[PDB]
């Protein structure tokens, strides 16, 4: 899975 | 003569593969008789040629400033990697060495607990939200708020305090109207970190 | 040739009546040849003899600290006075002359609030009980915990905070174990700032 942060991307597991 | 100044990247920078960070060695006091500046760069020992010098700047105090910039992955710098700048110039006797890394330590993962305004702060026209930050190392961490996809920038965070247990700890404050907190907006606190699942959590705060 | 740092008095001394406040004028780098300093001491431009000189203290790096300490009033200091500290030594070309006082501005009641751990961190050994302290003016202030009148030394507080308003925050934290805190104990937080009345306020928090 993956996290964005204010539509930009943070990182990927 | 010169003198040498070596600077960490944003932590942000290092925790959004989105974002490119960089390592930046600055060298001040550059002579107009001698302005030719010599880099070499080392990760853990072993040289890199992938520097890039940005273009040499005059001062006011008619001296120059010259700066190399190293590109680094993410995964090299949160793995705590050590990254030397080496300055070599005509005015030096010797050669000066700056080096810099991750601060040393077994990385934990921070609690992130929001809290909402004391019931006596409710006569005012402006209410405090909190986002506590405990239990964290190192210390590099980025703190920011929302509500409804867009930033609320109206907020104010502790720098870092190290802890009794060898962590660190912080809080973040956001300030809003009364009316708003009544209205039943959703706000949240956005914490990047190291430690952190994909290095990200966001905890959420509303009238209740 | 030394060089001079004045410091203020402890925020703690200034605002209880019982202490003594007193500001501190420190000389290092001073020679092995040419130990002797004069202090001279204005309070706002007047001088004044009731300074007490501290041992001198060698170092070992080849210089001795030299350590003047002025007491002074509280009403004085908190009245805004200011306190100048004149350095005058043989490696000098000229006296080195330093000034202090309190910061200047308005003086803003400090707002004590405190909050509760979250329910989130009831899984814990040990849970925060916060004191959050803002819009006061200066940044001067001490704060403690305690409970039941016994002091609760296992805390932590940030430096004061500079807010968008002009005032300044800080938060404080208290550790305890989560059981102290489930079976109904009173926690206080315990605020010294010039502008609370009778410069002293403590705010309660129980399960
Ligand atoms: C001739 O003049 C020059 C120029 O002076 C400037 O202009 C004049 C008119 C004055 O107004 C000055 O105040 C101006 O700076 C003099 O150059 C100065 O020399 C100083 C030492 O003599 C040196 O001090 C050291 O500063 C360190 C912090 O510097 C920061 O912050 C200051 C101010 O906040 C800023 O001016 C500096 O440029 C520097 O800023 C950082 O730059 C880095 C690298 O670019 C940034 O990081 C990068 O950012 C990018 C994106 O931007 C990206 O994220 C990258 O990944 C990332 O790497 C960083 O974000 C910037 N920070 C900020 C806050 O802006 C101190 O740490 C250092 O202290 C250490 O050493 C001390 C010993 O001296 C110890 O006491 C201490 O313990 C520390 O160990 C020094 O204080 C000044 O920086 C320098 N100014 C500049 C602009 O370079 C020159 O001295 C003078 N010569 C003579 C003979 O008079
Ligand atoms: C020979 O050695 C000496 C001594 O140093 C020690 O021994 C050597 C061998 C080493 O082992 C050192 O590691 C040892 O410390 C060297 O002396 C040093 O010179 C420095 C100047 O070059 C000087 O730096 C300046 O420090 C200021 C802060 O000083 C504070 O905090 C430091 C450390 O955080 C502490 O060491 C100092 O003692 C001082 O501490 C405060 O003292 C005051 C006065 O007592 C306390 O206030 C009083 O407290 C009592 C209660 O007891 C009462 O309440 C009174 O009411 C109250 O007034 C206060 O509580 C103490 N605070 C703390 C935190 O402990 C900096 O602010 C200053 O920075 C400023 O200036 C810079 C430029 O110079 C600017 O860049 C900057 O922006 C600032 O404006 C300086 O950094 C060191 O303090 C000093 N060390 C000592 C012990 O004095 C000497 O250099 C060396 N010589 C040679 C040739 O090598």
């Amino acid at each position: 899975d993956c996290a964005w942060h204010l539509g930009e991307l943070v990182w990927c597991t | 003569g010169p003198s040498v100044f070596l600077f960490p990247p944003k932590p942000k920078d290092t925790l959004m593969i989105s974002r490119t960070p960089e390592v930046t060695c600055v060298v001040v006091d550059v002579s107009h008789e001698d302005p030719e500046v010599k880099f070499n760069w080392y990760v853990d020992g072993v040289e890199v040629h992938n520097a890039k010098t940005k273009p040499r700047e005059e001062q006011y105090n008619s001296t120059y400033r010259v700066v190399s910039v190293l590109t680094v992955l993410h995964q090299d710098w949160l793995n705590g990697k050590e990254y030397k700048c080496k300055v070599s110039n005509k005015a030096l006797p010797a050669p000066i060495e700056k080096t810099i890394s991750k601060a040393k330590g077994q990385p934990r993962e921070p609690q992130v607990y929001t809290l909402p305004p004391s019931r006596e702060e409710m006569t005012k026209n402006q209410v405090s939200l909190t986002c506590l930050v405990k239990g964290f190392y190192p210390s590099d961490i980025a703190v920011e708020w929302e509500s409804n996809g867009q930033p609320e920038n109206n907020y104010k965070t502790t720098p870092p305090v190290l802890d009794s247990d060898g962590s660190f700890w912080l809080a973040s404050k956001l300030t809003v109207d009364k009316s708003r907190w009544q209205q039943g907006n959703v706000f949240s606190c956005s914490v990047m970190h190291e430690a952190l699942h994909n290095h990200y959590t966001q905890k959420s705060l509303s009238l209740s």
